[PDB]
């Protein structure tokens, strides 16, 4: 959000002749913001299109630098705490799964829009159960995989 | 009888043939029996004197076992035959399992993210 601007002469408006003498369909690509139009947009000043210059040396030294780590790949993340995390998450599926049963019978009723609005105050096991499953599978797949990868890299 | 270990019956049937002597085939079975019997006894058992294995099948005191022992193992000692089987040094390793396991889990990752 920049939208660089410039002033228009008061003589032109007094003369009434439109400024900027458009000679290409390049400036009329961005719809002026209504908030900006309320003020002196196209009345006391005119916007100028703004673009950016990017090069690989700049990009590769920013994109391939921002979120990176050196050696965290081969770290087993507190093996004692890992299974404890699993127990807490899995135990949540025991109660979450039970509520799933109670959330299947009462569904598939008339006016599903009524059913759709009926899920605006209470947790929906359909989505909550999936969220836990997603984290569970990735955490162990990564955690387990590092176990065999390390067992060959180091002796 | 051959499918199970019951072999004392095989020699009993070897002397009872319906068609004829059929010896042109019984000779073939000898190769398929003695080789199997020796293999079974090859396990981690203890010493067996040259008195059971000698008078067991059909023969009293031949020299066949002497040749039999020669082509098999059964180191000769003070009337002492050994059959040692450890199969313990090879097991108890995961480095080789490490490569197999790594491929396995990656497939779980492969078939869990990319669209088929």
């Amino acid at each position: 959000v920049i939208d660089a601007f410039r002033l228009i002469n008061a003589n032109m408006m007094v003369l009434g002749h439109e400024p900027r003498q458009t000679t290409s369909n390049l400036g009329h690509l961005n719809k002026p913001s209504i908030q900006a139009l309320i003020h002196g947009l196209n009345r006391h000043y005119y916007s100028i299109t703004i673009n950016y210059r990017k090069n690989e040396l700049e990009q590769k030294m920013l994109l391939n630098l921002h979120k990176k780590s050196w050696m965290e790949g081969l770290t087993l993340q507190d093996y004692s705490e890992h299974c404890k995390h699993n127990e807490s998450v899995v135990k949540e599926m025991l109660e979450l799964a039970k509520n799933y049963n109670k959330a299947v019978e009462e569904e598939d009723k008339m006016t599903p829009e009524q059913l759709a609005i009926k899920n605006v105050g209470k947790q929906d096991p359909k989505r909550h159960l999936e969220e836990h499953v997603d984290v569970l599978m990735t955490s162990n797949i990564v955690q387990c995989l590092a176990a065999m990868l390390d067992t060959v890299v180091f002796k | 009888y051959l499918m199970e270990g019951s072999y004392n019956k095989v020699f009993l049937a070897k002397g009872n043939i319906p068609a004829e002597s059929y010896t042109f085939f019984i000779d073939i079975l000898l190769d398929t029996i003695r080789d199997e019997i020796a293999g079974c006894i090859e396990k981690a058992y203890e010493k067996i004197l040259f008195t059971e294995a000698t008078r067991i099948l059909f023969f009293n005191t031949p020299k066949k076992m002497t040749d039999y022992a020669k082509k098999r193992g059964w180191v000769l000692g003070p009337n002492n035959y050994y059959s040692f089987a450890s199969q313990q040094q090879k097991p108890e390793d995961t480095t080789i399992p490490s490569t197999e396991l790594a491929k396995q889990v990656i497939e779980y990752a492969r078939q869990l993210e990319m669209i088929v």
